[PDB]
DNA sequence: GATGTATATATCTGACACGTGCCTGGAGACTAGGGAGTAATCCCCTTGGCGGTTAAAACGCGGGGGACAGCGCGTACGTGCGTTTAAGCGGTGCTAGAGCTGTCTACGACCAATTGAGCGGCCTCGGCACCGGATTCTC
DNA sequence: GAGAATCCGGTGCCGAGGCCGCTCAATTGGTCGTAGACAGCTCTAGCACCGCTTAAACGCACGTACGCGCTGTCCCCCGCGTTTTAACCGCCAAGGGGATTACTCCCTAGTCTCCAGGCACGTGTCAGATATATACATC
């Protein structure tokens, strides 16, 4: 079932949060951290924000997996990334 | 009778003085150490690129591309622990699967 | 009038393979490479500079660097290679 | 008007299955909404700094890839 | 007060060029002159505009007088912007004006930031602030109208933000006593032109 | 011969506090406490001499450094404190 | 015949924090409003955290401030652990922490 | 009990819970395989640094990885947890 | 055994390896003056060892405490499928904003005299660490 | 409902703070080159928007694969008492080398001058991307 889902994730390299609405959310962040001014975002640095939010979300979620199968689980629960922070600090 | 090539290096060395002048690392710059600099510099270059050319040529392509550089660090040892905290743009990541 | 590091790179490849090719933007990759390692080991000994009480960088400072910044075998391969090309360069 | 839900149902799902995980449960849709946004703090507000320093109204690549190599997680590929 | 307005009247000041900075601060007419004495005039402009935001800390600030700074700031900086020139048809005091029109905009949208300012051969010069029914309304980016009460034309400022176009037209149409509005092909950068390539037609009808 | 930053902290600890005294070792965690804050500080600041292409550190860099290697609401005090010591620095 | 840190109304020193900041090669030219802002930063962080430390040691009925009187002062603040993270004060010890 | 007296003793005092000569000549046997031949002199407070260095580290990791024991509903530690606690970090 | 699973080629599409012009940063030359490398020295901090004690570690033992394995109920999650909504292409406009080119000025290095603020050595005495004693608490 | 935990008091002891001598590094003051604030102009690349269109999300119905609490079993750390042992304290000798000073010398820095290399620009053209179509691998 879902195993025909990853070996085809863990092979392309695409972005999968869109464009768009990751570009709304960091111009209503930004807005909050400046006083109420806006800004003017290259077209390259939105890039590199979701290449970043990309690569510690999936780091993330590889070390809360790796938490999982400690406890017996295979599902991941709201437990499980709550404490996979507080180790790494 | 350029100094890159007096040395039999590939890396410039004029380039690497002038960033080590004005750089703020220290008051005096000596002569025998950029030439140092850049060896080991080329020698690290060319540490990653054979192996990313190994791997770009296994996968039956005649192209260099991000992925090939994600498998062959995350594949050596030595360069999983230098490199050990960077994320690499249209990177990926290795195949990982586990069961219970 | 913006210089970087590509043609040295594609120097490099193009030695050590035949015809292979890389693209465009793998290239700006090397670039963030090697633009980072010369900001950690010439910046780096610029600290054993300051510890020791000098002021100037010798390649005894650079030598101690890369026995520190890298890891064990690559370490050795570095400094032998390095001082042999500066044995080189002394005799010119 | 939700303003973090352009992060979907499935986004979360496609991240998760790029990590590797069999079985997503529930209020996991709820908890990485409220992580993401928190780091995204702490990349923007350590990125509009560099940039209000240089009087320039524009967030360049290099003021996010300075923010990103000061917090830890350098990142090379742009620049 | 809040710590919004103080990073705007802090941004508008850095704009202004230290050659007439003291003619747009005696022009505003919002601190005393006592303290135009305490402040140095002569240090770099990255301090004297954190005293002048110290001694706007104190006393006294809005929305409104920081929107008022801005008007004025714009008026003489007219080189910048490029205008657009609008005229009423089909059809009095300026307070009756004012009021009309500040009502049918709130009663448009939910925010919007109004600001009038009085000016001789009974111009006015309103600054509006665009904003949405669930966001603060953008002070960075104003439209701008110069309305006269005689000539039924009007001055317009572009901006990045469309869309309010035309209901700003049919709001002002509808604030005004009149049914029609036009929308010409005079689009240029100063403000004499056009007012030379309307007023040689209407006062000469 | 050998300076260090041992009287200065017992002057500040007599100041906010009246007869606390403090030994002679934790005194010592305070010098690498306070030649370790103004090697960031002044480290990092010196760097955005270099990102800017400028050659000075003026009190605007130290400020926005101090913007930066600090927690929020204790660097809203030390930003609220530094200028209120520049200002009465300058009218000397 | 005037002292640096008398203008400054600060305590700690200003000539001492100038002499290091041009010998430490930082950068080729140094502002003259620089170290009297940056030595008052350094005030009133050292302020702060003797300023939590004596609370903490009149707590435990003593007057000398020992080390695990700021491992307990640095630890217990919010925004000093976000500071002093990978720190580990030497004679230190933990907090009592349990279950 | 015993244990729970333990804990709260051991946690008020601040001492050096290894003994000086064993620890003193571990860093010596490990200081002499390295640039072999000469020796090598200790300054009397290097040793106490590097001591309370590896206290420090080794109280902080325990302390780290026993969450992992009161998440699988265990009471006990495994060299699992401690072997997935440096895999976690990534020292 | 139909559903993937790998391969042939279609062509088409654009990035890219390459060729040229060209501006400026790197090489040649050489003086000069501080950085430092070598030489000597003397003390001072470390190493080695004798010896005696005393906390501290090692070792059997048994007993409860806990880990582990099976298991039943069930419920929260994957999947199939029609809809409907929001995301992408792409195209236009079009103007705020990077930047960069002069200028002139306040400003910080650079330097000679000079003196007190801070560092090194010393000497208590009160703060404190430890040892022994009198007042609470859960099984 | 009494051995264990907490507070209290007495006494030695030893480092923390006050004090003096002093010296060298911070202050004061006058000089000059220049780093950068400041203004204005110019190209460009980011934002707003809109029409389409369509790929994916959304909502739901349902079957069922794990989550979890329970319970039985068996093994396995911890507390305890005895024996053994090496860590430590204090001393005493001695000596290896760490820190200091001298002295020459040499090697890098500055400025000038000359030109070869690395960068921006432009262009045919091969590498792959995706797409369709067809020969193998399998629960």
């Amino acid at each position: 079932g879902w195993l025909k889902e990853i070996r085809k994730l863990q092979k392309s390299t695409h972005l999968l949060i869109r464009k768009l609405p990751f570009s709304r959310l960091a111009r209503e962040i930004c807005v909050k951290f400046t006083r109420g001014v806006d800004f003017n975002w290259q077209a390259q640095a939105l890039l590199a924000l979701q290449e970043a939010a990309e690569a510690f979300l999936v780091h993330l979620f590889e070390d809360a997996y790796l938490l999982t199968l400690h406890a017996g689980r295979v599902t991941l629960f709201p437990k499980d990334v709550q404490l996979a922070r507080r180790i790494r600090g | 009778k350029s100094r890159s090539s007096r040395a039999g290096l590939q890396f410039p060395v004029g380039r690497v003085h002038r960033l080590l002048r004005k750089g703020n690392y220290a008051e005096r710059v000596g002569a025998g150490a950029p030439v140092y600099l850049a060896a080991v510099l080329e020698y690290l270059t060319a540490e990653i690129l054979e192996l990313a050319g190994n791997a770009a040529r296994d996968n039956k392509k005649t192209r260099i591309i991000p992925r090939h550089l994600q498998l062959a660090i995350r594949n050596d040892e030595e360069l999983n622990k230098l490199l050990g905290r960077v994320t690499i743009a249209q990177g990926g990541v290795l195949p990982n699967i586990q069961a219970v | 009038r913006k210089e970087s590091y590509s043609v040295y790179v594609y120097k490099v490849l193009k030695q050590v393979h035949p015809d292979t090719g890389i693209s465009s933007k793998a290239m700006g990759i090397m670039n963030s490479f090697v633009n980072d390692i010369f900001e950690r080991i010439a910046g780096e000994a610029s600290r054993l500079a300051h510890y020791n009480k000098r002021s100037t960088i010798t390649s005894r400072e650079i030598q101690t660097a890369v026995r520190l910044l890298l890891p064990g075998e690559l370490a050795k391969h570095a400094v032998s290679e390095g001082t042999k090309a500066v044995t080189k360069y002394t005799s010119s | 008007r939700d303003n973090i839900q352009g992060i979907t149902k499935p986004a979360i799902r496609r991240l998760a299955r790029r990590g590797g995980v069999k079985r997503i449960s529930g209020l996991i849709y709820e908890e990485t909404r409220g992580v993401l946004k928190v780091f995204l703090e702490n990349v923007i507000r350590d990125a509009v700094t560099y940039t209000e320093h240089a009087k320039r109204k524009t967030v360049t690549a290099m003021d996010v890839v300075y923010a990103l190599k000061r917090q830890g997680r350098t990142l090379y590929g742009f620049g | 007060m809040d710590e919004t307005v103080a990073e705007f009247i802090k941004r508008t000041i850095l704009k202004i060029p230290m050659n007439e900075l003291t003619t747009i601060l005696k022009a505003w007419d919002f601190l005393s002159e006592n303290q135009l004495q305490t402040v140095n005039f002569r240090q770099r402009k990255e301090s004297v505009v954190q005293h002048l935001i110290h001694l706007c800390e104190e006393k006294r600030a809005s929305i409104s007088d920081a929107a008022l700074l801005d008007i004025i700031y714009m008026q003489f900086h007219q080189h910048q912007k490029v205008w657009d020139v609008f005229q009423m048809s089909k059809g009095f005091d300026m307070k009756q004006f004012k009021n009309s029109f500040k009502k049918i905009l709130q009663r448009a949208l939910k925010n919007v930031t109004v600001s009038f300012r009085e000016t001789e051969e009974n111009a006015v010069w309103i600054r509006i602030a665009w904003g949405t029914q669930y966001t603060k309304p953008n002070q960075y980016k104003p439209t701008y109208v110069v309305y006269y009460s005689q000539t039924p034309y009007a001055f317009t400022s572009s901006s990045m933000l469309r869309r309010n176009t035309p209901l700003l037209g049919q709001a002002l149409t509808i604030a005004s006593k009149h049914h029609q509005i036009v929308k010409m092909d005079l689009r240029s950068r100063y403000l004499d032109s056009l007012k030379a390539i309307v007023f040689k037609q209407y006062n000469q009808t």
